[PDB]
């Protein structure tokens, strides 16, 4: 409640400041998606909502790697903006948590 | 199947098949499109010859990887990259690769038109008649969405304007506004 | 009547506009070969 909301509300704004200066950082590499994704509440994004959602065979200009659960990049599409891209080990862990 | 497979930052444009490459029919019409883009997107393009058979990913595995990672370096500065590949004639010819080409489908709409264009290139092209209409018939049987740009216009101004806006729009998706 | 009860009973019009349509394809795609091999 009170004791948890001090670290769990600045960790978003520390990651959003990680998100806001990432829009000028250069493109490291790009990947081809072989699956699709949609962001959920249980996906545990450090900034809830700002992550992207894609369909099959999409292209992700990976700007950078946010942490070991998320990357930072954007879907290559006009008007679309930078968000959070899940790492494949996190996409694997989002499959195991549904079964158990 | 992993989710993420490493492509370049800028996909290279692949000009495929009015017919088989290696002839006066195919290459000179493609030579129109390397002539157009050289000065239409001048200052924002890198147009290069691809000599190695990149469908093998014959050319050895060190030569192909060197040409693979060259294209990885060409698309590094967010620039459009074009390839003058001679071995490439098909989408499934490069399905297994991590390049993901913007496959541009030059189409002659009727096969009767094409065989008139073969007689006009001379009898040194008339020795290769049915072999040329074979692969253009393959691409006529190929699915349309497996390509990216399908060109069937006759005037150079028509197909290149259709070429120009589709390469400008992909420049906008690769370059978001500030 | 004769414009639609001779030729519409024949169908020569589709034959004539086809060859014109090929005539645009002949002139259209020859110019690219004409443009390409010199440049």
């Amino acid at each position: 409640q009170g004791p948890h909301m001090a670290l769990r509300k600045e960790a978003e704004r520390q990651a959003l400041a990680q998100l806001e200066k990432a829009k000028t950082k250069p493109v490291a590499f790009a990947v081809r998606t072989n699956v699709g994704y949609n962001p959920s509440p249980g996906d545990e994004v450090p900034v809830e909502g700002v992550a992207i959602t894609f369909e099959p065979k999409d292209f992700l200009h990976i700007k950078e790697k946010y942490n070991n659960d998320w990357w930072i990049g954007r879907l290559v599409k006009e008007g679309c903006e930078v968000g959070f891209i899940p790492s494949p080990v996190k996409l694997d862990s989002l499959r195991l948590l549904q079964e158990q | 199947v992993p989710p993420y497979d490493v492509v370049p930052s800028m996909r290279p444009i692949i000009l495929v098949g009015p017919s088989l490459k290696g002839y006066e029919v195919t290459d000179m019409m493609q030579k129109a499109l390397f002539d157009f883009l050289k000065h239409l997107f001048d200052g924002r393009i890198s147009i290069t010859r691809v000599t190695a058979d990149i469908s093998l990913a014959r050319s050895s595995l060190a030569e192909v990887q060197s040409e693979i990672e060259r294209i990885f370096e060409l698309a590094r500065t967010l620039q459009l990259v074009a390839l003058d590949a001679d071995t490439i004639n098909h989408p499934a010819q490069l399905s297994k690769t991590s390049l993901a080409p913007i496959i541009v489908y030059i189409k002659i709409t009727s096969p009767k038109v094409l065989q008139r264009l073969i007689k006009s290139r001379g009898k040194s092209q008339s020795k290769h008649l049915n072999v040329q209409i074979a692969a253009s018939e393959k691409l006529a049987q190929c699915p349309p969405e497996m390509f990216d740009i399908i060109l069937d216009e006759n005037q150079l101004e028509d197909a290149c304007e259709h070429l120009a806006e589709y390469l400008e729009a992909y420049w906008k998706a690769t370059h978001p506004p500030s | 009547t004769k414009e639609r009860e001779k030729a519409k009973s024949r169908g020569t019009f589709q034959k004539l506009r086809e060859k014109q349509q090929l005539e645009e394809d002949l002139r259209g795609y020859m110019s690219w070969i004409t443009q390409g091999e010199v440049m």
